[PDB]
Formats: C-alpha cells, structure tokens, sequence
C-alpha cells in the first residue's frame, strides 16, 4: 500500500501546456483523414444510401 | 449482393436469422428467475431438491411451463452492478434460513436492500424461509430465547403455538419491509421445510399471480 | 500522499480550455444511421469492431455472440455461449479469435478459423468475481478485468493467468489498451483508473477525482491520454504525463451516467454513449456537445469506433445496432 | 339549418375519425416500442376505422343530408359492401382484442408462447377476410334481396337511394355473423376479467379502475351498435315499420363507435400517450 | 477433415448414384459441389447445393440429367445420375465450400471415385511449362470479360492437382493463400490478365495447374498447365 503511493510519486511528470499542446498538435495533424470529424464524400465511404 | 459469393454470403445470413428465431421462439415461452440467499440459507438443497463458478442455472418445468433460475456463486458482497442484469426477470426467490437466530438481521437488510434496489423496481420477491423443522425444534427445545436478539417479540401476537408465533414473527418482519414502500412489485412470503416437493409449484403459482398483477396494470384494470 | 496531490496541482500550468479557447470550433455534427443490425433478442451488453473495420462482434445477454457484416448488414457468425449472461466480448486483431465473459467467471475464447463452425478454443478460469471486460493482445495473451477488482493477463497457449494486477478497492467495470499494446488503463467502482504495465505486471498510475463508479474507459489515439464515462454523468479526460484530469465534459441537462466512451481516428470527437437512450458527441477539445445519436429506443450500453474511422457503431439494450456515419 | 349543422356535425365526425386513426396508424406503425403482437391487431382495427371513414361516411353523409344518392347502383353495391366490410372488421378486431387480454391476464405464463406474430397475423386475416367474403357474398349475388323483391321495390321508393336492407333470414344471421358471436365474446371474456380484476384487486387491498375501463369499452361498444343492429334484427320481422331518421341516425352511431375506437383502445391507455 | 466418395464404375450408355460422407467437419455447415475432371481434359464444375438446400445451381451442359440432394444428420451428399451420356465419364470430385466474409472456398477436395461408360470462357494460354527447380515459375491465365465485381473482389481461385492425388486449393481472390500453402505462392491480376508466381520451386510443385472463375456459378474452369520439371 505505501509502497505502491511512494513508487507512483516518484515518477517524472510535464506541464498541463505541455499536454495540451501535444494533443492539440496531434488533432491538428490528424484531422485531414478523420471521416467523423470531416465528412467524406458519400462516393468515397461504405455506407451509403 | 448481386455476385455469388454475396448471394451465399447471404443465404448463410438467412439461416442464422431462422436459427435466431427459432432461438427467439424458445426465449419468448420460458420465465427467468434470480434465487438470492446466503450460504447460511438453504439455496443449494433448494435447487438440489427442485433438481469457483460464478453462476448456475437451473431448468424446472412445471405445468409445461419452463422455468430458468440462475444462482449466482463465487461473487463478492456488493452486488450493486451486476443486479442490473437482473431488471427483465420475472421474479427474485429470496431464500432465508430461519433458525440462525444470528444472521437473519443481515437477511433483513439484504432483503431491505434487494426490494429498495432502483434497478429491481416492479420486480417481485418471492420469499421462501427454510429451516422450519430446524426453527422448530429450536423454539420447541428453548435455551434460544428469541426476544433477546428481538425486543418487539415479547410485545408481539399471531404444532404448538410458539413455534407458529415465532414464525409468523419472522414472517410479518420480513414483509413490514416490502409494505414500507413499493405498487408496482409485490413480496410472497412462503414456509418451506428441509426438504419438500412443493417449491415449484409455489413458484409456479407465484409467477402467475405476478405476471397476471402485470398485466393488470399495463392494461389498468387494478 | 499528499505529495503526489500537491506535485500534480503544481504541474498544472493552466486549463486546457484556456489554451483552446482560440481555436475554431467545430459545427454541428450530423450523423444518419446507415444501417441497423438486428437479431439480438435481449438487452445488448457488448461490442467489438474488427480491425478489417468491416466485422464486428456483439454479445447479448440471451447468451449469443454474433459477428456481423458491417458493409452488407448480413450476419457471418452466431456463436451460442455456455453461459447465459454475457457483459463483455473482444475480437481478436488478427480476426482468428472472439472472447467474452460475463457473470461464470471465465473467460471464453472461439477459433473462429477452423478446419471443422465455431469452437470454444479456451476456458480462462481463475477469476473470483464476475468479468467485465477482456481485451486482446494478440492472439496468445488477453487482459481482463473481473468484478473480484483485479485484472489478469493470461497466456492463451498455457490457460493460466501469466500476471494479475491487484489494487483497485472496487470491482473493475471496463479496460483499455494504448496503441502501443505495451500498458493499458482499467476504470473500477472505486471511483479512481489505475495504468497497469503489462510486461511489468504493477500500477503505473493512479487518477482519481471522478465522482462515481467509472463505466467506461478508451485511451486517445495518440495513447497519452485517455477518457472515463461514469455514472454520474460526467467524463473525465486524463493525461498519463501530467498525472491529471485535462478537461470534464458535462452539461447542466444530463442527469444520468454514461455506460460507454469512444474517440475518433484523429482525437477531435469523443462519443459518449447516456442512459438517456441516446449517444453525445463532444469536441474532444473544447468540451462542447457538438452532435447528438439519437435513434435508441433504451439505454445504450456499447460504442464502437473503426480502425479507420469511417463509422461508429453503437448498441443498446432495444437488442439493435446502429452503424452512424 | 338542418341541413347545415347535420353537414357540419358528419364533418367533425370525419375529421376526427381520420386524424384519430391516422395518429394511431403512425404511432404503431413508426414506434418500434410498439411492435408487440398486442399493438399489431389495435393498428389493424386503426386502418380499418380509418377505411370506413374515408371509402363510407362523406357518401353517407351525403345520402343522410341530401337525402339522395349521385351515383348509379354499380358504386351503391361497392359503397353498401365496403361499409358492412369495414364495420364488420372494426367489431372483429374488438372481438380479437378482447381475446387477447383474456389470454394476457387470464393465462399469464403462457401469454407470449401463446399469443405471438403468428396468431396475431391469423386474426387479422380473419377479421379483414371473413367480413369481406361475407359483405361481397352476400350484397353482390343479391342474398339479401331474395325472396324480398317487392319490399325491396317498396323500399326503393320510399328511399330513392341506397338502402342496407335485409329480409327476414338474411338479417338474423348477419346479425349473429357481426354482433352476436363477437358481441357475446367480448362480454364474457370481459365478464371474466372483471371478475379476475375485482379478486385481485381484493386480495391486494386486503394485504375501481377495472370497473371504468371495462364500463367504458362495453358501454362504447354497445350504446353504438347494439340499437343499430337490434333495428335491423327486429326491423323485417316488424313488418318495415322503423323511420327513415331512426336508420340514418342508427348508421351514424356505428360511424361514431368508429371514431371512438382509437380513443377508447390506444389514448385511454397510458403508456401510447406516454409513447405518442 | 475427411471426405469420401463411393460409387461410379462401368455403366451402359442410358443408365448410378454417387455418395460423398463427411468425417471431421460440420457438414450441415458448408456448402458441396460436384466437380468434373476427364482423363481428357481438365476440371470441369458440375452441380452445387447450398448449405441449407436453398439454392441448387447445375452445369450448363447438364441439367436434368443429374440431381443433387444431401442429408445433414447423416452428413452425406447424393449425386443422382440419370440418362448418362458418353461424356459423363469423367472422375467426380465431392468438394466442400463455404461462403462468408473472408471464408475460403474449395478448400478441401475429396480423393474422387472413377466412372466410365452465355457462360464465360476462360483459357489459359499456355498448356506446359518448362522450368528447373529453385527458378520462379509464372502461369498465365485470361478471362472473357472484368472477372472485378462492384465490391473490390475479384473472383479467381487457383487450385493444384499433384499427379496421383485430388486437387488442392492454393489461391482464393488473388491475393489469399489458403490454410496449409506454402508461403512461395502468389497471385496478380487486373481483371482481365491473371498471373499466379512461384518464387521458388520445390519437388512436390509439381503437378496441374487450373484457374476457375466464381463471380457466376456456371463455373469456368481453365484449361490448366502442366508443370513439368
Ligand atoms: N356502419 C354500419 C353498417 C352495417 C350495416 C349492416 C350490418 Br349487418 C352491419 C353494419
């Protein structure tokens, strides 16, 4: 029990920016092929009417 | 579809889907049941005499009428997640030993627990108390006084009449919960023996008056 | 105690709602129901999507796995299982396997490519409590968690747990795998996420602040942040380096918890899955309800995002799937 | 005057015919809440009442104010068959339903084993086949009309349009076809499950909404037809005594139970309001 | 898995039933067919039955003549001959398929039993080979019109017979090896032009090879090469 706290205390964390950014960057990159969050053409997908 | 290959593809698709009715056709025409108890109680000599595994099933015909009771097993104490499971059945057999004298506190607050459940609304509960001829015996042989682990017992009336006091006792304690609150599911409290023959016909009988109050009141005639 | 409590409010330079303020939200997002895969006959408990992102597996607590065929609607498998309530399944990535696990506390593998049909190839036992979720390795190793609060990876070959990991107070309800395949996360009823090491066998991390007993659980595709649905109505956003919660995506309306949480290729689209007979879908960076699944006439219980994208699949407990693009 | 409110009145009674089972036919037929075995044979009663109304009651409205039929006997015949079809149906799928809640709370266990897709389908058959035979049979090979060829001459006259008329036979066995055997049906199985509601209700007391829900269906079901059809029992046998007022308004009163229908068997019951 | 054939023999013109039993697999399962191969010439398709019995689909050339039935608890397969002809002579192969998504039909082939008494068209253009071992081996195939269907699949299958022995799958679609196959064996094509390649070349290569079309079931099978050593 007070191992398992002591040994997760001890590790290396970043800053909240950081992280943020480092999603932010991510979205950003992958939202080009993202057929959710950019409709894709109903010629270019399998479920069609 | 218009290719072979996806014609076949189909046809396969067809028969799953005859399988699943046929499956469908066998669900639709049996009752499901949840027995609950401890391990104090009798469940297991229950579904002996009707018939670190997590559940058992067991099958009971009666009256051409098909019975599922599923009795769940290695589980720990909280049960608040998978009881959710349990919100389609069509009744939760409550099993309590009756001659503990110790743990049937801990039987009321299961029950208080299992009837208040927000998830096992207009689910009924059938009561069954097991242990009579033990509790019996208990009452008759004294040296067990019942109104020590009870004060209400002394200040309460209804084979000899102490044994038939003691169990009308258990009985309206039992059930003063399920009066407590509750319309839409209703408690059948039952005395069974050691070992007797009649458990699935008072289920049976217990089902269809449930099932029979349920339609009444889909249809609003209660 | 305290001092990951403090270190963790001091690392937190800003909200991220701050440094994404500025950006361009995205619109209302319209997603239609193309398809509806029927058949189940009682409440649906699970789903799996294949990495084909064509086939997907379901199970139903009547005690049946079917795999269907996303693109044609037809249905390729109907597995009947030995036990009758089923809360999980998986689907193999290489497709050669499908677990479950419910209520019996073992964990059932199917060879679905056999020389014969569909056999069961393994019966995992070992577990106290019932499972709630599995997930695949690989073909040989499998993670699930169970209702005794651990978790287990077991060695198919073998059948016997390789590592348990142990110290969640709660039974645990779901579990993730980081793209990686090399740690994974698992949400429990003690209202807290632990990050399990896999090769390790031992807890990471720790995440806590999440009111009631978490539902659900997936990692963000880039595999440093993953996100908890609860009971309580409200999902979490944690972020493995910064040891925090970056953003909680709630609405005042919402009442009731939700039972499955998923993300889109790219991260932008967090979709949620409510009691509330339909499905939210949320700007994964704003925390704004952009587009909303309705179509369940009761409670959704399973969300599904492909591979690549294209769809999501969402089942509920009206025994229908619902394939939105 | 007259004319126009007794036009206005066959109207509104239109109206809320086919709004009323437009909605029931939409909401059963939209919601797959409401897909059970039970909810198909109230959404085929719906689209037979909604039928009545649109294929019957403007030409009968028309015939009843005007006092005068437009058309020739060739749409007399089709309007006279499809109006002892439709009504015919409409009591049929009363009977049905009835059937179908004594085999919901009279025999619980057995209930969805019993009544399901299969059965369901057979009495929709039944109740759209059985009255069309009949009705087709019985109008267009001049069943009726045998051996009642001068009073048919005589009621011509009297009635220089359409007339429903029966002769002696003829009549008393329409009568038990569409009143009796459906009628004495829904009364004893309602008979039986007011009972079985009174026990019930009873025993939970001990540890009425029967009584108005069922007076509400029996009293919809009789007040309408059972004038209507004892007219036209008793009317040969009479010797054609009854006023040409009394069967017009007794034809309204079967329009009128049309209308009630989705009222009385989908928006008195709580979980299709909830629903709709 | 294990499926045997029994019947056929010397027969007079104008006159057997053919059996089929399954042993190692569910039969009631997997769809059957009926395959021809003359000493004269190559395979030759010949009546399919559908895993349930719903769909039957015969030769072109023969149609009434034959029928095909099949009893699941059993787990056995009838071929009904009648009015035989002078080139119903040919050997008789029982093959199991299955049809769903990612399935693998023709899969397994039984040993076969002898027997003496608007359709596409596909050829194969060369009919032997001449190759040494270890040195990659194309085979070339063609077919009368796009065998590509709407859905992205294009249905070929390749199949080799060693001599002495039934035929075994190799290739489905082009581009799936089947279960037990080495991993030497490939296939391309663009939906006309096919060509399955043998990077290497090992003594039981050997054999026939034939390229059959299922995108209709009047099945075209090919001519088949010999691969000589
Ligand atoms: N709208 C009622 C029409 C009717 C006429 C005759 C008979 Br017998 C039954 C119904």
């Amino acid at each position: 029990l007070v191992e398992q706290l002591k040994m997760e205390a001890n590790i290396d964390r970043i800053k909240v920016s950081k992280a943020a950014a480092d999603l932010m960057a991510y979205c950003e990159a992958h939202a080009k092929e993202d057929p959710l969050l950019t409709p894709v053409p109903a010629s270019e997908n399998p479920f069609r009417e | 579809t218009l290719s072979a290959e996806d014609k076949a593809a189909v046809e396969r698709s067809k028969m799953i889907e005859k399988q699943l009715q046929k499956d469908k056709q066998v669900y639709r025409a049996t009752h499901r049941l949840l027995l609950l108890g401890a391990d104090n109680s009798g469940k297991s000599t229950i579904v002996k005499q009707m018939r670190t595994s997590g559940i058992f099933e067991t099958k009971f015909q009666v009256d051409k009428v098909n019975f599922h009771m599923f009795d769940v097993g290695a589980q720990r104490d909280e049960r608040r997640k998978w009881i959710q499971c349990f919100n389609d059945v069509t009744a939760i057999i409550f099993v309590v030993d009756s001659s503990d004298y110790n743990r049937l506190q801990e039987a009321l607050n299961d029950f208080k627990s299992i009837w208040n459940n927000r998830w096992l609304r207009t689910i009924s509960v059938i009561l069954f108390l097991n242990k009579q001829d033990l509790l019996a015996e208990k009452v008759l042989a004294g040296k067990s006084k019942i109104e020590d682990y009870f004060p209400e017992f002394a200040r309460y009336t209804t084979e000899d009449p102490r044994v038939t006091r003691a169990k009308y006792f258990i009985r309206d304690e039992f059930l003063r919960i399920s009066t407590a609150s509750g319309g839409r599911h209703y408690c059948y409290p039952h005395f069974t023996c050691s070992v007797d023959t009649e458990n699935a016909r008072r289920i049976f009988n217990d089902c269809r008056d449930i099932i029979q109050r349920m339609h009444l009141r889909q249809y609003e005639l209660l | 105690k305290n001092q990951i409590r403090d270190a963790r409010k001091a690392c937190a330079d800003a909200t991220l709602s701050q440094i994404t303020n500025n950006i361009d939200p995205v619109g209302r997002i319209q997603m239609r129901t193309r398809r509806t895969l029927r058949g189940h006959l009682a409440k649906i408990y699970a789903m799996h999507w294949g990495t084909d992102s064509r086939l997907l597996v379901s199970a139903s607590q009547d005690g049946k796995l079917i795999i269907w065929d996303s693109y044609t609607t037809n249905k390729v498998h109907a597995i009947p299982l030995r036990s009758s309530w089923v809360m999980t399944c998986a689907y193999a990535p290489s497709g050669n396997y499908v677990a479950c696990g419910g209520l019996d506390n073992i964990c059932s593998i199917y060879n679905l490519k056999t020389r014969e049909n569909v056999r069961v190839s393994r019966e995992l036992a070992g577990h106290t409590g019932y499972l709630s979720c599995c997930r695949f390795l690989d073909d040989n190793q499998i993670v699930t968690s169970s209702g005794d609060t651990t978790c287990a990876l077991w060695d198919i070959e073998t059948g016997q747990q390789t590592t348990t990991f142990t110290g969640h107070t709660g039974d645990v309800m779901s579990l993730s795998l980081a793209p990686d395949t090399r740690l994974f996360v698992s949400g429990a009823c003690d209202a807290s996420a632990k990050l399990w090491d896999v090769r390790e066998g031992m807890c990471r991390q720790t995440f806590t602040g999440h009111e009631s007993d978490i539902n659900a659980i997936c990692f963000f595709p880039n595999g440093n942040a993953f996100a908890t649905g609860s009971d309580d109505a409200t999902c979490r956003l944690f972020d493995l380096r910064a040891d925090q919660e970056l953003m909680t995506y709630s609405h005042d309306n919402i009442i009731c918890g939700i039972t499955s949480v998923s993300f889109s290729k790219s991260g932008r689209l967090l979709l949620a899955g409510y009691d509330d007979f339909n499905c939210n879908v949320w700007d994964a960076l704003k925390a704004d309800r952009a587009g909303v699944l309705a179509g369940h006439d009761n409670r959704v219980s399973c969300l599904g995002v492909t591979d690549d994208g294209m769809a999501v699949a969402t089942g509920s407990w009206d025994s229908f799937l619902k394939i939105w693009n | 005057d007259v004319r126009a409110s007794l036009y206005s009145l066959m109207v509104l009674i239109i109206l809320t015919t086919l709004v009323g089972n437009l909605i029931v036919i939409v909401s059963i037929s939209h919601f797959k809440q409401l897909h059970t075995p039970t909810n198909w044979l109230i959404h085929s009663m719906a689209t037979v009442d909604f039928l009545l109304g649109c294929l019957v009651m403007p030409y009968s409205m028309v015939r009843s104010a005007e006092h005068c039929w437009y058309f020739g006997e060739v749409f007399c015949k089709i309007h006279t068959s499809t109006d002892i079809m439709l009504s015919s149906a409409s009591i049929f799928h009363l009977s049905f339903i009835s059937i179908d809640r004594y085999y919901a709370v009279c025999d619980p266990l057995r209930y969805k084993a019993k009544m399901n897709i299969l059965v369901i389908c057979v009495m929709i058959f039944i109740s759209w086949s059985v009255p069309a035979v009949f009705a087709f049979g019985m109008i267009f090979l001049e069943l009726n009309f045998k051996g009642a060829e001068e009073i048919y001459y005589k009621h011509v006259h009297c009635r220089g349009g359409c007339s429903v008329f029966f002769s002696k036979i003829s009549g008393v066995l329409t009568f038990m076809t569409s009143f009796y055997i459906p009628g004495s049906i829904m009364l004893c199985v309602y008979y039986r499950i007011y009972l079985i509601a009174k026990e019930q209700a009873r025993l939970i007391s001990d540890a009425r909404k029967a009584v108005k829900t069922l007076g509400i269906v029996m009293g919809v079901f009789l007040i309408c037809w059972c004038p209507f059809f004892i007219c036209t029992v008793m009317d040969p046998f009479l010797h054609y005594i009854i006023p040409p007022t009394l069967n017009d308004v007794l034809i309204w009163f079967g329009y009128l139970n049309s209308t009630f229908n989705p009222m009385v068997y989908a928006f008195f019951y709580p979980w299709f309001r909830k629903a709709l | 898995v294990q499926l045997v054939e029994s019947g056929g023999g010397l027969v007079q013109p104008g006159g057997r039933k053919l059996s089929c039993s399954a042993s190692g697999f569910a039969f009631s399962s997997f769809g059957m067919h009926w395959v021809r191969q003359a000493p004269e010439k190559g395979l030759e398709w010949v009546a399919y039955i559908s895993s349930g019995s719903g769909t039957i689909y015969y030769a072109d050339t023969v149609k009434g003549r034959f029928t095909i039935s099949r009893d699941d608890p059993k787990n056995t397969l009838f071929l009904q001959m009648t009015s035989l002809r002078s080139e119903d002579t040919a050997m008789y192969y029982c093959v199991r398929s299955i049809y769903y998504y990612g399935s693998s039909p023709f899969d397994f082939w039984g040993q076969g039993t002898t027997l003496t008494v608007a359709d596409i068209v596909m050829t194969q253009a060369t009919s032997s080979v001449p190759v040494t071992p270890g040195e990659s081996v194309s085979i070339s195939c063609r077919s009368s019109k796009s065998l590509l269907h709407s859905n992205g699949n294009t249905y070929l299958y390749w199949f080799l017979q060693r001599p002495g022995q039934s035929p075994q799958l190799l290739i489905y679609r082009m581009s799936n090896l089947a279960s037990g196959v080495p991993d030497r064996f490939s296939g391309s094509g663009s939906g006309t032009a096919f060509t399955l390649t043998i990077s290497r070349l090992e003594a039981e290569d050997v054999g026939v090879y034939y390229c059959m079309q299922h995108l209709e079931y009047p099945l075209t099978f090919g001519a088949g090469t010999k691969l000589e050593l």
